């Protein structure tokens, strides 16, 4: 209930800083990172025999109400 | 598969002497209604299995036609031979 003793993190509790100053009236920030991980076939067997991880394919945006400067 | 490539491997191999004395193959194309006699191209018996389809051989083979199988052999065909070619 109180933000002293809840477990789980929620917009009001959060903060996002940029170069070292808190970014003022956004509305979602959401991040995608994938490795473009992928299996190992091989002839004879049906199933992969490992994964192995290919590009850090790293993302996130930032959607924001304008500010009326800065 | 092993079966197709041992009769392949065995009808190839055995053919050392020019050519076998024998049967050239026949073949029976089921499906459209014609008949060949054939023989062994020089592509041959490929086989391969990629990554796609891990558990399906692929076979790959091509052949020259030497005749249709509704006629016999050309040298073997017996000729008129009235009178007597073997004169005393």
């Amino acid at each position: 209930a109180s933000e002293a003793k809840q477990t789980v993190h929620t917009g009001n509790t959060v903060l996002l800083m940029i170069k070292g100053k808190p970014v003022g009236r956004a509305q979602s920030a959401s991040g995608q990172r994938e490795y473009g991980t992928t299996g190992v076939y091989e002839i004879g067997s049906i199933m992969p025999q490992e994964h192995v991880y290919l590009r850090y394919e790293g993302t996130i945006t930032v959607e924001r109400l304008r500010m009326k400067k800065e | 598969m092993e079966e197709l490539q041992s009769r392949v491997s065995e009808y190839a191999m055995q053919g050392g002497s020019g050519n076998v004395s024998g049967s050239y193959l026949q073949f029976f194309n089921f499906t459209d209604d014609s008949y060949y006699k054939v023989h062994l191209a020089p592509q041959g018996l490929k086989i391969t299995r990629s990554k796609d389809e891990p558990l399906l051989f692929r076979y790959e083979i091509t052949l020259v036609v030497i005749g249709s199988l509704t006629e016999a052999d050309r040298s073997a065909v017996t000729t008129e031979e009235f009178g007597n070619v073997k004169p005393n």
